[PDB]
């Protein structure tokens, strides 16, 4: 029994932390401007949340079974913790958007950088629309659907066992971001290798560093793809498949498994996209 | 809290911020190209393909704006101002390969092959240049044929195995100017040989540049 | 066997200069203050962050009302400043981006700039059209514009690359005074509070003690082991500090003609940027490659505080004429206000 | 004919600047230290000023 | 530097009027642009103001809802759209440029005006009209209801002279400052609510309606003017 709850506190420990110093990192260097930058920091920011807020509060619904905060803070609960965790993964698509205009659109990714207006402008809709996936819907269930179904002292979404609306639902939340996210890691590597393949019959030790750095982005690009399906496919696919079956073919302890691999994707990120940027490890120096 | 003239100070200042703004996006979309080299090594004529201190010249290639600067007339220190170019998307270096044989004038017993070196040597291997290519432009290629048949390479090079054929003694010097950056990891060097009637230079400083270009975008976006 | 008798004599000369220097050498300014109490830890925070000019900031300088001040960038752009509510009052599109330096008339009707193109671009700040213009482009230096200083709205005298300093007068474009016997390249200059005397640091070590006026050198200063990038008179005029390559700070004396103070720590192996004096001339200011301003008791030669606000070269910094505030200006592209707290 | 003719003017110049007078450096150091002190009152970066007389609050 | 006003002439009540103030010799969109009206045989009364860059419209209350103030950068114009015109709207229209930074001089310059003829803190100049002898000194006084005195340490006073026949021409700006192009013999001193235009050695050109105007805020207000005559 204690030892599911170090594990927990360990994982808030990680997750707040980790995020905490990308957004302490942003403030003490002023050079970490780009739009770029302001991604990494709304993804930690995203994160961080998650590990200051939704998981904390979660850890009683664990060790006693119940939730015992009411059901009016239950639905602000569903509410935060869907906004992140969707947010979370508009993030990851923005960022690789944003890394597919730095080889496509090169000339202009390099004029366009630096710019706050437009960097700020796109992590606000990132939010907004991060909200709107999830947060009418659960709070608009209820009053629109009749009764409330939940029992007493449990605290899920409405559309916990629906099987139309998850589906939808996922589609805009993991479908399209998980096939956009292939694709424009897919496009970086094609280039990467293509360039290359120019360079070389245009044209030592030159080139061997260049193919062995070639390599070195071709498995961080294959990470970042894997570690976001790994993280989301499993919980995204139990709901729609439990909400046929009404938790009668999925086992109950898979379903908690598969709900704690998502917030598990919120401590990888920091790790990720933050520490694997050239600017933000000279950053991170210069405050340790 | 502010007065009725304050404001509007304040609102001419956000106008000053926009302006400022718009000239900066304007000049981060210019290639700033820093051109170097020694006397009658087809600088001059570089600049005519394309197309009293700095000298800058511009043109444009497939909807791309390059900013070229010349700083041979600069005879002060160059360590004094080197500094003020950190930051150019490449540098063009011009080579004359016809002078593998000929001795600088001033000295009259330092050939001028290995005057070039020593100057590609400092510039490549500058502190404010470790991240900056360098596009190497290996001019007077029909008169560098026209010298190996009569003078061979060994003047220039007493410790050369090589044949005499025009092939293999282009790419020997090639690969010795190559031999002297250190900064191998950080920076890449494009080299290219031109002549006079070549009109294929533009297109090989556009590919260099936008190879250049995209490398900085990945260290940007955290790739590299 | 003429040349040969005249480089002897020279040689003479010089040791009969540093024997007279040694004569009058009775004791150091060292030994001088040493009873005085230390000015104590000098702590300043950064009351203003000047932000627009998106390159390094090359030059900066005050206007006598304590208040405007002009900055140089490499993005081309000269921008001035109000510095109380960090307004932007002017915006001057530079023809050329290779600013080196940039002055500001005590008057505030004019502001100056250059640099690799060779050129001293005068702006005129009060035109009846309601924009900055240029009224004169001072041609004829061989060499890159290091440091130009208005004496008036007619006259400005300019340090250049080519080893020679010009003094200028500015409605006819033509220089009056040439000034040489630098055999490196002036990168700095200071006027003397009266604008009859002025210093300049070349390349070659060495500060020499020009007469406007007379246009010749009357004294030079040698102790440095590197070139000289800094140089600001005492106020009072009597004495003047220098920052080398060598990351030390020398204060020389006039009328004594002689160093008498050497300003560096073991700590500090970075090149000197840009030197200052405060309003009484107590505190030495300076500017320096490792990111930091090092503020220097002038008479006990003690570090007495540090200004550390950048992320790269300080490579320019000023006073106010009021004493009030002390600028700094960066590589980074941000200009810094400083000031204490009682 | 250079070299000789720098010469001349180098040799000329050594002469104008060692024909100075020169004060004693305790005469010069003690001019620096009064007017340190003379001024030290009026110099708002030495003893900072009252939060109600800083322009730069 | 000129500013050339078209457009006005005798209208209907209830019409509609398009002035235009066109400007060359200076940089027309660093200057924000005001419309000054003056009744026949009255004062100074500010209409509208628009900054440069048009992010900034400011009206008076008595034209607020009627009159559309706008600028054309590209072509130098500065616009006046009237509409419901009233006979409280017969008067003569200036066109006033105003740059602001520090030290700058607002209402520097003043248009030639055009004459349309339809068929808040208080400034003071009690004295309507002054006797006056060449080469002698005279004074002019102005008060106003509030403080013209900012806590930022100016005194956002100004004095204007309209010589008979021509447009108002600044003289001190600022309570204090002197305007370019203005005799020294012009000096103006004042203190919280109360100010004086001291005009020492009087000559002919000088004989003229003084007007004192506050910018402290807006509606820009003027006094009724002070006359002198020989
Ligand atoms: C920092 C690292 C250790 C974090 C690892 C997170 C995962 C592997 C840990 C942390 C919280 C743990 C869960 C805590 C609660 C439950 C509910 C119980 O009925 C089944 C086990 C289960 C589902 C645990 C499975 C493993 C778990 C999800
Ligand atoms: C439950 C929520 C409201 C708790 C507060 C979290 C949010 C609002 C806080 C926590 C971290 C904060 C960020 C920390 C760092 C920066 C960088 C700075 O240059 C801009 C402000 C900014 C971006 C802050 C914005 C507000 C912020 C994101
Ligand atoms: C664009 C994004 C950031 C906007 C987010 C707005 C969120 C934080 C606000 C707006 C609407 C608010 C909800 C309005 C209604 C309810 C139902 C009540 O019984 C509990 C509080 C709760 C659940 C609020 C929680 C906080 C809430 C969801
Ligand atoms: C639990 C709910 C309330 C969380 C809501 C999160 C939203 C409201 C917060 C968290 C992160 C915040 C953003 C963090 C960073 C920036 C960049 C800054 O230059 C402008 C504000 C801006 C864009 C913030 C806007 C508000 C923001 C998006
Ligand atoms: C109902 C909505 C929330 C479902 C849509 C989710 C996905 C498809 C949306 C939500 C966030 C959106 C991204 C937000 C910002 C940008 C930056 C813009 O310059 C290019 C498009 C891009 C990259 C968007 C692509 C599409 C996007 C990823
Ligand atoms: N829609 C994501 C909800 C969730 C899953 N795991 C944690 N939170």
């Amino acid at each position: 029994t204690a030892v599911l709850a170090a594990l927990m506190a360990l994982l808030i420990v990680a997750t707040v932390l980790g995020n905490a110093l990308v957004m302490l990192a942003f403030v003490a260097d002023s050079s970490l401007r780009t739009q770029n930058n302001f991604f990494l920091l709304n993804l930690a920011i995203s994160d961080f949340l998650v590990g200051a807020f939704c998981i904390p509060l979660y850890v009683p619904y664990v060790l006693t079974g119940r939730w015992t905060f009411g059901r009016g803070l239950c639905k602000l609960w569903l509410v935060v913790d869907y906004l992140l965790c969707t947010s979370s993964a508009f993030n990851i698509v923005l960022i690789s958007y944003d890394r597919f205009l730095s080889v496509t659109r090169a000339v202009s990714y390099r004029a366009q950088q630096g710019d706050t207006r437009r960097a700020v402008r796109k992590m606000l809709l990132v939010w907004v629309l991060a909200f709107l996936l999830y947060g009418p819907a659960i709070l608009s269930w209820e009053y629109l659907s009749g009764g409330s179904s939940i029992p007493e002292g449990h605290c899920y979404a409405e559309f916990f066992y629906n099987w139309y609306f998850l589906i939808t639902a996922s589609t805009l939340e993991f479908f399209t971001p998980f096939l956009s996210v292939t694709f424009f890691n897919l496009s970086i590597y094609l280039n990467i290798q293509r360039r290359t393949r120019l360079r070389l019959d245009g044209a030592s030790f030159t080139q061997r560093f260049r193919l062995s750095r070639d390599r070195k982005v071709a498995k961080s690009l294959a990470v970042i793809v894997s570690i976001f399906g790994l993280c989301w496919a499993p919980y995204t696919l139990l709901m729609i498949i439990r909400a046929a079956c009404h938790g009668h073919c999925v086992p109950d302890y898979w379903y908690e498994t598969s709900f704690w691999l998502l917030w598990a994707n919120s401590a990888v990120n920091p790790v990720l996209y933050p520490l694997c940027h050239h600017s933000f490890r000279r950053a991170f120096t210069k405050l340790l | 809290t502010l007065s009725a003239e304050d404001k509007a100070a304040v609102e001419r200042s956000k106008m000053i911020d926009r302006n400022l703004r718009e000239d900066g996006e304007k000049a981060a979309r210019e290639v700033k190209l820093l051109l170097l080299g020694a006397g009658e090594s087809g600088k001059n004529t570089i600049v005519k393909q394309m197309k009293t201190g700095i000298v800058e010249t511009h043109f444009t290639f497939k909807d791309l704006h390059f900013k070229m600067f010349d700083v041979g007339a600069q005879r002060s220190e160059r360590k004094k101002w080197i500094h003020c170019f950190e930051g150019v998307t490449a540098i063009i270096f011009c080579v004359a390969l016809s002078d593998y044989d000929l001795v600088l004038a001033e000295d009259e017993e330092m050939n001028r092959m290995h005057a070039s070196m020593k100057l590609f040597d400092s510039i490549c291997n500058n502190k404010w240049f470790t991240d900056t290519s360098i596009i190497l432009f290996l001019n007077k290629k029909d008169l560098f044929e026209e010298k190996i048949k009569k003078s061979p390479l060994t003047i220039c090079y007493p410790e050369y195995a090589g044949s005499n054929t025009y092939e293999e003694a282009a790419a020997y010097i090639q690969c010795q100017f190559e031999d002297l950056n250190k900064r191998k990891d950080t920076k890449e060097i494009y080299t290219h040989f031109t002549c006079s009637t070549d009109t294929k230079n533009v297109q090989f400083v556009f590919d260099a540049v936008t190879d250049v270009i995209i490398k900085n975008n990945l260290k940007d976006c955290g790739l590299f | 066997s003429e040349l040969d008798q005249l480089r002897q004599e020279a040689e003479q000369l010089k040791n009969q200069i540093r024997d007279a220097r040694k004569a009058c050498a009775d004791a150091t300014l060292s030994q001088i203050t040493n009873n005085i109490d230390p000015v104590g830890r000098i702590q300043m925070r950064t009351r203003r962050t000047l932000r627009g000019h998106l390159a390094k900031i090359y030059a900066m300088h005050w206007g006598t009302d304590s208040r405007l001040l002009v900055s140089a960038s490499q993005d081309g752009k000269l921008i001035i400043w109000d510095s109380y509510t960090t307004n932007k009052v002017h915006a001057i599109p530079l023809r050329s981006s290779w600013v080196m330096t940039c002055a500001y008339a005590p008057s505030g009707n004019y502001v100056a700039c250059g640099g690799l193109d060779n050129i001293c671009s005068i702006y005129n700040l009060k035109t009846r059209e309601g924009n900055v213009r240029v009224s004169r482009e001072l041609a004829g230096h061989t060499g890159y514009l290091s440091c130009c200083r208005f004496l008036d709205d007619n006259q400005i005298v300019t340090s250049s690359g080519d080893t020679t300093c010009a003094l200028w007068d500015i409605e006819t474009g033509q220089q009056t005074t040439t000034f040489t016997g630098h055999t490196g390249d002036v990168m700095s200059l200071s006027l003397a509070p009266d604008t009859r005397l002025f210093v300049s640091g070349a390349c070659d070590a060495s500060a020499k003690l020009w007469d406007v006026r007379e246009g010749m050198c009357r004294q030079t200063f040698t102790g440095h082991e590197s070139d000289i990038n800094a140089i600001c008179f005492f106020p009072n005029g009597n004495a003047f500090a220098t920052g080398s390559d060598d990351a030390t700070c020398r204060l020389f004396d006039l009328r004594a003609d002689q160093e008498l103070m050497t300003y560096s720590h073991d700590n500090i192996i970075c090149g000197i940027t840009s030197v200052s004096f405060s309003k009484s001339g107590r505190l030495l200011l300076a500017g320096y490659d490792d990111f930091n301003c090092n503020v220097w008791d002038a008479l006990k030669a003690d570090r007495a505080g540090v200004l550390a606000g950048h992320d790269n070269r300080v490579s320019c910094l000023g006073v106010t004429d009021d004493g009030m505030a002390v600028a700094t200006g960066s590589w980074d592209s941000f200009l810094k206000i400083w000031n204490g707290s009682s | 004919t250079a070299s000789i003719a720098q010469a001349r003017k180098l040799v000329e110049q050594l002469k104008m600047e060692a024909n100075i007078d020169r004060i004693k450096v305790s005469k010069a150091a003690a001019d620096l230290m009064a007017y340190c002190e003379a001024h030290a009152k009026e110099d708002p970066l030495l003893t900072p000023v009252p939060a109600s007389e800083n322009p730069f609050r | 530097v000129q500013l050339v006003e078209s457009g006005g002439g005798l209208v209907q009540p209830g019409g509609s009027r398009k002035l235009s103030c066109s400007a060359s010799g200076f940089a027309f969109s660093s200057f924000g642009m005001h419309w000054v009206r003056q009744a026949p045989e009255k004062g100074l009364e500010w209409v509208a103001y628009i900054s440069s860059g048009s992010g900034t419209i400011y009206y008076a209350d008595t034209v607020k809802g009627r009159f559309t103030i706008s600028r054309d950068d590209p072509k130098n114009t500065l616009f006046l759209q009237m509409t419901s015109l009233r006979s409280e709207d017969t008067a003569m229209y200036y066109c006033v440029r105003s740059i602001y930074y520090y030290g700058s001089s607002p209402f520097d310059f003043w248009g030639q005006g055009t004459t349309l003829t339809v068929s808040d803190i208080v400034m003071t100049q009690a004295t309507s009209s002054v006797p006056v002898t060449p080469g002698e000194s005279v004074s002019i006084s102005c008060r106003s209801s509030k403080s013209l005195l900012h806590s930022n340490g100016n005194t956002y006073l100004y004095w204007f002279l309209q010589r008979p026949g021509q447009s108002p021409q600044l003289l001190i700006y600022r309570m204090s400052n002197l305007a370019s192009g203005v005799p020294d013999r012009f000096s103006g001193s004042g203190s919280g609510t109360a100010f004086t235009l001291t005009i020492s050695r009087l000559e002919a050109e000088d004989v003229g309606v003084y007007y004192c105007m506050q910018h402290l805020e807006y509606p820009l207000t003027f006094g009724a003017g002070t006359k002198l005559e020989l």
